[PDB]
C-alpha cells in the first residue's frame, strides 16, 4: 500500500497535535502542551479504491522548540498549514509557514485549514482567509472537538496524491 | 565526531524509530547547534557530504542559525569568514546538489548579504577596508557565480528572488534599518549606471559597488528571450520567478529600454502553464506599478491592448469542457487572467483606437463573462457596472457590445442553485465549502446582473424595450410559457416557474432602468416628450403584461410587485385602469383549493393577498394627492372585493382607503373616517368583551379551551397521554378554524394597530397633527382600559397556577401551548402549539397596539390612568409568592419591552412628560428590578435560556441609557435626568435597578452600566440616597474601579 509522508506545520498552540491524536484516537486533549521537535504518527484510511497511509510528522510550532525546524519538511509528498480562527496572529503567520514550507519541497499539495471553528468567537473571518484563493490553497474550517470538517483535508491530500477524484473514505 | 550527527539524523528520518529515540536525537542535535563553533562544523559537513543531501543540508542549517541567530556577538573576523564559508558553498554548487540544497544556499548568501551589504557608504570617502566589510564585491561575485556552470545560474536567480523578495516584498526587520542604503543598492545592480545617475546624484563611492555596467536586466532578459526560442521550460520558469518579483520597484527606464512587456508577452503565448501564470501576474504587476513617468506607462498599455488578439488567443487556449472533470492545472490561470482582464478597463479612455483596439478589448471581456464557471463571470460584472455607469465609455459600449451584454445578462438571471447539472456546480465544488457560500454567492450574482439590465435599460431604453418585447412575447408562445398562463399552481422548484419568475425578474429590472431614466437624463428642452414616450411605452408593455390573465399566485405576487413600480410614474388616469386590475387580480378566488387548510397552495394565494395589500398602503403613503383623483372609483372597487376577502385582509384594504381619506387632502374626512374605522373598533366596546375580560375563566372559554376539553372528551383521550403521538382529525382542523377566525375579529389588535400606525405614518404640520389627535382621542381613551385588560389577561395565561381551575383533561394542552422554540398541523401537541402562537401573535399586536398609541402623544400620555394602566397590565402581583407575572417566557419578557416599553419612554412628549414620568417611573423601575432579581436567580436549549436572558439584560440596559444616557446627551436624556434625580422616589428604585445590573454576570451588560454610573455619580449625591448607595453600591461592587474609588473618596469625605 502506498505510503505518503505528510507534514502538519502551523503556529504553536494552534491545535496541530491535538488533530493528529483526535485521528488517531476518538478522544481530545484539553491541555496545551508544547510538542517538541516532531511527533511521527503513522494514520491510514480506508476507501473505495483500497487503503492509503500517512506518514505524519507533527512538527512543533514554536521557536523555542522548533528542532530541525524547516529540516523536516525534506521529501514530504504533502502538507498542512494549521492555524486557529480564535487568534489572527496564527493566520498572520500562515504566510511564512508557506514561505518556509515550498521553500523545501516545491509542488507537494497543500492545504490550509482554520481550525478552532467550533467556538462562536471566531476572530479570522472569510474576508481575510483569501490567502488561500491567492496561493491556490485549498481551505477547510474544522474542529478537533467536531467531525464535521475533521476528514476532508485528508480526503482531498488523497485524491490529489492517488490522482483519483473519486477516492472517497469509509469506515 | 561528525558519525554522532549523521547517526543522529538518520534516527530522525528514520520512519522506523519511535518518538522517544527522535526526542533523544533532537536533544542531542540541539546542544551540537547551541556548541561554539558551530559554524565551523556546519561549514565542514556542507563541503565533506556533498553526496548526503540530508547531512548537507543540516550543515547548511547551522550555518543559518549562526547568521541568523549571532550575527551580533561575532567581531568582524568570525563576520568576514563567515561570508567566505557562505560564498565558498555557494560557488561549490553543483548539479547533484537538491533543489532545496540550492535554496538555503541562497538563504545563506541574501542574509549575509542583507546584514553587511553596502554598510559602509553611510560614511564619506570610506576606506578600503570599510568597502571590504561591507562586500562591496557582491555584485562582481554573482556575476561570477552567474557564469559558472548551468546549476549556478539558477542558484544566482534563486538568490536574487530572495533578495527582492525581502528588501522589498516583505516587511524584512533587519532591512528596516537600511532600506536607505539596500533599496539604492538594488536598483543601482539592476539598472544601468547611466539611467541610474538619472534619478540619483550620488558620488563614486556608489559605483563601486556596481561590477555590470549595463545592470542585470540587460542580462535576464536576454536569457528569457533566448529560453523562449529554444522552448527551455525549466530555465523560463525560473526566469520568470526571479523577475516577477522585481518588475515593481525598479526605474522605469530599464524595463522600457529592455522591452520586458514584450518578452512577458511572448511567455504568455507560450504552451508552459507555470510560464502562463508567471506572466500574468508579471504584467498585472507591470500595470498597476507607479511610474513616475507618463510616457512608459502609456506605452505599455498601449503595447497590452495592440495585443487583445494574442490575449484572445490565450483565453481560448485556457479553456477546457468542465462536463467531466475541471483541469486544476488551467482553471487557477483562467481565473487569474480573466482577474488581469478586469483591471485594464481603467485604462480605455487612454488609448488612441487606430485598429479597433478597444472594441476587441470589450469583446474580449464579453467573451470571458461568458465563462461557464461564476467566479470567473463575477471577476467581470464589476467592470460592466463601472462601465455603464461611466459617461465616458458608454458610446463605446453602444457602438460596440450593450446589446449582447444585454443577452447575456438576461440568460444569466436564473436559479442556479437550484436547476439540476446546471454546468456551473461542476466549479462550485471546488470554489466554495459548502452549499451556504455558493448559494449566498449564486445571490450576490443576480444582484449584479440585475444591476446590469437596470444600467442597460436607463441607457438604452428604446433598444431594451424592443428587445424586451420581443423576448416576452417568443417566450409565452413557447411551450413552458404556455404551460404557466394555462395553469393554476406550479412547483415553485422547477423549469416553468422559474423560467417565468426571471421573465418577470428581467421586466422588473427595466422598470427599476426607466425610473433611473427620469434622474440620469439631462433635463433639456427635450426631456419632456421623452418622459411622455416613456410612459406611454410603460403603459403598453403593463397592459400587455396584464392581457395574459396569469394566475399562477406566486408569480402574479411578482407582476403585482412589477406594476407597483410603473404607478409610480404613471399619469393619473391610467393610475386606475392600472390598480383596479392590481385589485380585482391579486384578490381573485380560486375554488381548486380550500383556502386555511395551510397547504402550499392557500400559502401562496394568502402571500399574494398580503403582498398585494402591502403595496397598495405603500402607494397610497407615497402619493395620496395622485389618488385623489379617483378616489370614488377606488371605493367602488374595494367594495365590489370585498364579499370573498378575509378579515385579515378587509383591514389591509380598509387601511389604504383611510390612508387615501386622511392624506390626500379630500373633504369631508370626519364622517368617512368614522365609516372606515367604527365597524372595525367597534368589537371593543361590545358589553359581553368589557364584561368578559375582568375574568379569565371567560378568556379561557372564548380562547376555546372548554371546546378543546369537549373534543378530547368525545376522543377519549387520557390527559396523561403524550399528545404527540395522537394525530389530528376532521374535527380538530374545524375547531382550530373556527377558533382562530372568532378570536381575530373579538379582539381587533390588527386593525387598530392598522389605522393608528398608518395614520400616523407621516405628518406635514402639526395642525395636521392636531387634526389626528382630535380623530383619535374620542375612539381611544375609552378603549385603553380593554386593550390593557387583553394584555393583562395574556400574561396571566402563561401562569400555571391560573389554568389550575380548568378540567384536568386539557392541563397538559394548555401546558404544551405555552412552550417556547424558534407547516400543517398533524399531531394534538402542534394543536397545543398553534393555539400556543394565536395567543402569543395576540400579545405582539397589543404590544404594538398599545406602542401606536404612544404616538398619539398628548392623548394618552396626559391622561391619569396611562402609566398605571400599562403597568398592571404587564406586571402581575401574586400575594405571597412576590414572582412577577410568574410562567411568562424570558423571550416574552425581551419582547414586552422591546416593543412596548421602550418606545413608549422614548415617545413621551416634554408638555406631557411632567405628568406621566413621576407616576411611571418609580414602579417601572421597580418592576425591572423585581424582574431581572428573579430571573438571574435561576442562572444547548439551557445555553439558549441564557442567552435569552442576557439579551433581556441588555434590552433593559439600553432603556436605562434611553433613560439617562451613558459616560454627551440630547434633550430626551436631559430633561429626564431632571426628573430622575430630583424625584427620591424615582431614584431609590432607579439604584436598586442599576446596581443589580452591574453585578449581573453579563461583561457587556455590567460594563455599560458601570459606564452610566461613571456617567452619573457626580448628580445623585448632590441624604438617605447618599447612605443607600454608599452602603449597597460598595458593597455589591476597567472603569468600574475608577468609579469604586471615586464612590469611596466622596462618600468617606
Ligand atoms: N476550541 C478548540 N480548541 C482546540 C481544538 N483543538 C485543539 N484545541 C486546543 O488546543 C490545545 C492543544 O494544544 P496543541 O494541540 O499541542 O497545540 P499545537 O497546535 O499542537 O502547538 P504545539 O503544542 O506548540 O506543537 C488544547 O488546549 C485544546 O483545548 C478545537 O478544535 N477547538
Ligand atoms: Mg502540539
Amino acid at each position: 500500500v502506498p505510503t505518503f509522508k505528510l507534514v502538519l506545520v502551523g503556529d504553536g498552540g494552534t491545535g496541530k497535535t491535538t488533530f493528529v491524536k483526535r485521528h488517531l484516537t476518538g478522544e481530545f486533549e484539553k491541555k496545551y502542551i508544547a510538542t517538541i521537535g516532531v511527533e511521527v504518527h503513522p494514520l491510514s484510511f480506508y476507501t473505495n479504491f483500497g487503503e492509503i497511509k500517512f506518514d505524519v510528522w507533527d512538527t512543533a510550532g514554536l521557536e523555542k522548540f522548533g528542532g530541525l525546524r524547516d529540516g523536516y519538511y525534506i521529501n514530504a509528498q504533502c502538507a498542512i498549514i494549521m492555524f486557529d480562527v480564535t487568534s489572527r496572529i496564527t493566520y498572520k503567520n500562515v504566510p511564512n509557514w508557506h514561505r518556509d514550507l515550498v521553500r523545501v519541497c516545491e509542488n507537494i499539495p497543500i492545504v490550509l485549514c482554520g481550525n478552532k471553528v467550533d467556538v462562536k468567537e471566531r476572530k479570522v473571518k472569510a474576508k481575510t482567509i483569501t490567502f488561500h484563493r491567492k496561493k491556490n490553497l485549498q481551505y477547510y474550517d474544522i474542529s478537533a472537538k467536531s467531525n464535521y470538517n475533521f476528514e476532508k483535508p485528508f480526503l482531498w491530500l488523497a485524491r490529489k496524491l492517488a490522482g483519483n477524484p473519486q477516492l472517497e473514505f469509509v469506515e | 565526531g561528525a558519525s554522532q550527527i549523521v547517526s543522529a539524523l538518520d534516527v530522525i528520518y528514520s520512519p522506523k524509530s519511535n518518538n522517544s529515540q527522535r526526542q533523544e536525537a533532537q536533544k542531542f542535535l540541539d546542544e551540537v547547534k547551541l556548541c561554539s563553533e558551530s559554524p565551523f562544523w556546519g561549514y565542514e559537513i556542507a563541503l565533506q557530504n556533498p553526496t548526503n543531501s540530508i547531512l548537507k543540508y543540516f550543515g547548511l542549517g547551522l550555518l543559518d542559525h549562526a547568521v541568523k541567530k549571532n550575527w551580533n556577538d561575532y567581531d568582524e573576523g568570525k563576520r568576514v569568514a563567515l561570508r567566505k564559508w557562505v560564498m565558498e558553498l555557494n560557488f561549490g554548487v553543483q548539479d547533484y546538489d537538491t533543489r532545496y540544497i540550492k535554496e538555503k544556499l541562497a538563504t545563506l548568501w541574501v542574509e549575509v548579504a542583507k546584514r553587511t551589504w553596502g554598510e559602509a557608504l553611510k560614511q564619506t570617502n570610506p576606506t578600503e577596508e570599510q568597502l571590504l566589510t561591507s562586500w562591496v564585491d557582491m555584485d562582481n561575485n554573482l556575476f561570477e557565480l552567474w557564469n559558472i556552470n548551468q546549476s549556478s545560474r539558477e542558484l544566482a536567480l534563486i538568490i536574487f528572488r530572495i533578495l527582492f523578495e525581502d528588501v522589498f516584498l516583505l516587511d524584512d526587520l533587519i532591512v528596516l534599518k537600511r532600506m536607505t542604503v539596500i533599496q539604492p543598492l538594488c536598483v543601482m545592480i539592476v539598472c544601468p549606471i547611466e539611467v541610474f545617475a538619472i534619478k540619483y546624484k550620488f558620488s563614486d563611492k556608489w559605483t563601486k559597488f556596481k561590477a555590470n555596467e549595463e545592470g542585470w536586466f540587460s542580462v535576464w532578459i536576454p536569457e528569457l528571450n533566448n529560453a523562449l526560442q529554444q522552448n527551455n521550460s525549466e530555465y523560463i520558469i525560473r526566469l520568470l520567478e526571479t523577475l516577477k518579483t522585481c518588475l515593481n520597484w525598479p526605474l522605469t527606464e530599464v524595463i522600457v529600454r529592455n522591452d520586458v512587456l514584450s518578452s512577458l508577452l511572448t511567455c504568455l503565448s507560450s504552451n508552459i502553464p507555470r510560464a502562463q501564470s508567471m506572466a500574468l501576474d508579471s504584467i498585472h504587476i507591470l500595470l498597476t506599478r507607479p511610474y513616475s513617468n507618463e510616457s512608459h506607462y502609456q506605452m505599455t498599455i498601449d503595447r497590452v491592448f495592440d495585443n487583445m488578439d494574442l490575449l484572445d488567443s490565450v483565453y481560448e487556449s485556457l479553456l477546457f469542457d468542465p462536463t467531466d472533470d475541471i483541469d486544476e492545472t488551467k482553471y487557477p490561470i483562467i481565473k487569474k487572467f480573466v482577474d488581469m482582464i478586469s483591471c485594464l478597463y481603467v485604462c480605455v479612455p487612454k488609448i488612441k483606437e487606430t485598429n479597433g483596439q478597444i472594441q476587441k478589448y470589450f469583446k474580449l471581456v464579453l467573451k470571458t463573462t461568458y465563462n461557464p464557471s461564476l467566479i470567473v463571470s463575477g471577476l467581470t460584472l464589476d467592470l460592466w457596472c463601472t462601465c455603464l455607469r461611466n459617461d465616458e465609455y458608454l458610446p463605446k459600449l453602444e457602438k460596440y457590445v450593450i446589446p449582447d451584454l444585454l443577452q447575456f445578462a438576461a440568460d444569466a438571471l436564473v436559479y442556479y442553485e437550484q436547476i439540476d447539472g446546471h454546468i456551473s456546480k461542476k466549479f462550485a465544488e471546488i470554489d466554495f465549502q459548502s452549499k451556504s457560500e455558493f448559494q449566498t454567492f449564486c445571490s450576490t450574482y443576480r444582484k449584479r446582473i440585475r444591476d446590469i439590465i437596470r444600467l442597460i435599460s436607463c441607457v438604452e431604453l428604446d433598444l431594451t424595450y424592443d428587445w424586451l418585447n420581443n423576448r416576452l412575447n417568443n417566450y409565452f408562445s413557447s411551450p413552458f410559457g404556455q404551460q404557466v398562463l394555462s395553469s393554476t399552481f406550479l412547483d415553485h422548484k422547477l423549469e416553468p416557474y422559474l423560467g417565468a419568475l426571471s421573465q418577470y425578474m428581467i421586466v422588473e429590472c427595466f422598470i427599476n432602468g426607466c425610473i433611473r431614466w427620469k434622474i440620469w437624463y439631462p433635463t433639456g428642452d427635450d426631456y419632456d416628450e421623452k418622459l411622455d414616450s416613456i410612459l406611454q411605452k410603460l403603459e403598453i408593455l403593463s397592459n400587455q403584461l396584464i392581457a395574459l390573465n396569469l394566475r399562477e399566485p406566486l408569480l402574479l405576487k411578482k407582476q403585482i410587485q412589477n406594476f407597483a413600480l410603473f404607478l409610480t410614474m404613471l399619469k393619473d388616469n391610467v393610475l386606475f385602469t392600472l390598480l383596479e386590475k392590481i385589485i380585482t387580480s391579486a384578490t381573485m378566488d380560486y375554488p381548486e383549493i380550500n383556502l386555511e387548510e395551510r397547504g402550499a397552495e392557500s400559502d401562496a394565494v394568502r402571500d399574494l393577498r398580503y403582498a398585494c395589500g402591502i403595496e397598495l398602503n405603500r402607494m397610497a403613503l407615497l402619493m395620496p394627492e395622485s389618488l385623489k383623483k379617483i378616489y370614488p372609483d377606488l371605493e367602488s372597487v374595494i367594495a365590489r372585493i370585498m364579499p370573498n376577502l378575509s378579515y385579515h385582509e378587509k383591514i389591509s384594504f380598509k387601511s389604504f382607503l383611510l390612508i387615501i381619506v386622511l392624506k390626500s387632502s379630500l373633504d369631508m374626512k370626519e364622517e368617512r373616517f368614522a365609516a372606515i374605522v367604527d365597524p372595525e373598533l367597534l368589537a371593543w366596546s361590545d358589553k359581553t368583551t368589557v364584561v368578559g375580560l375582568s375574568d379569565l375563566h371567560w378568556f379561557m372559554e372564548r380562547l376555546g379551551i372548554v371546546q378543546i376539553a369537549e373534543y378530547f372528551q368525545r376522543r377519549d383521550i387520557d390527559e396523561n397521554s403524550d399528545l404527540l403521538s395522537i394525530p389530528i382529525d376532521d374535527e380538530g382542523k374545524e375547531l382550530k378554524s373556527e377558533l382562530t377566525k372568532r378570536w381575530q375579529s373579538l379582539f381587533p389588535v390588527r386593525a387598530t394597530r392598522m389605522f393608528i400606525h398608518y395614520s400616523m405614518q407621516s405628518i406635514k404640520t402639526d395642525e395636521e397633527f392636531k387634526m389626528l389627535q382630535d380623530l383619535w382621542r374620542p375612539r381611544i381613551v375609552p378603549i385603553l382600559p380593554y386593550i390593557t385588560r387583553l394584555l393583562y389577561q395574556l400574561q396571566s395565561y402563561h401562569d400555571p397556577d391560573n389554568w389550575k381551575g380548568l378540567p384536568t383533561v386539557v392541563q397538559s394542552f394548555v401546558k404544551y401551548s405555552t412552550i417556547e422554540r424558534f407547516k400543517a398541523m398533524q399531531t394534538l401537541r402542534d394543536f397545543a402549539d398553534s393555539v400556543g402562537h394565536i395567543i402569543r401573535y395576540t400579545r405582539e399586536y397589543t404590544l404594538l397596539v398599545l406602542s401606536a398609541i404612544s404616538s398619539l402623544g398628548s392623548v394618552f400620555y396626559l391622561l391619569d390612568e396611562s402609566p398605571d394602566l400599562l403597568l398592571n397590565s404587564i406586571a402581575i402581583f401574586k400575594p405571597g409568592s412576590n414572582e412577577i407575572s410568574p410562567g411568562v417566557s424570558t423571550h416574552g419578557w425581551k419582547h414586552i419591552m422591546n416593543i412596548a416599553i421602550r418606545p413608549i419612554l422614548k415617545g413621551c412628549p416634554k408638555d406631557c412628560l411632567g405628568k406621566f414620568m413621576p407616576a411611571f417611573l418609580p414602579k417601572l423601575f421597580e418592576i425591572l428590578d423585581l424582574l431581572l432579581c428573579q430571573k438571574w436567580s435561576s442562572h444547548t436549549e439551557e445555553i439558549l435560556e441564557e442567552n435569552l436572558l442576557r439579551q433581556l439584560t441588555t434590552v433593559v440596559v439600553r432603556i436605562v441609557i434611553d433613560c439617562v444616557g451613558q459616560g454627551r446627551l440630547n434633550n430626551h436624556q436631559m430633561e429626564m435626568r431632571k426628573i430622575i434625580f430630583n424625584d427620591l422616589n424615582t431614584l431609590a428604585p432607579f439604584l436598586k435597578l442599576l446596581n443589580h445590573l452591574i453585578s449581573f454576570k453579563d461583561t457587556k451588560c455590567s460594563f455599560n452600566s458601570i459606564l452610566v454610573m461613571k456617567c452619573c455619580l457626580t448628580s445623585v449625591l448632590n441624604n438617605t440616597v447618599d447612605e443607600y448607595f454608599t452602603f449597597e453600591v460598595m458593597k455589591n461592587l476597567h472603569e468600574a474601579l475608577y468609579a469604586f474609588t471615586v464612590i469611596f473618596l466622596t462618600l468617606c469625605k
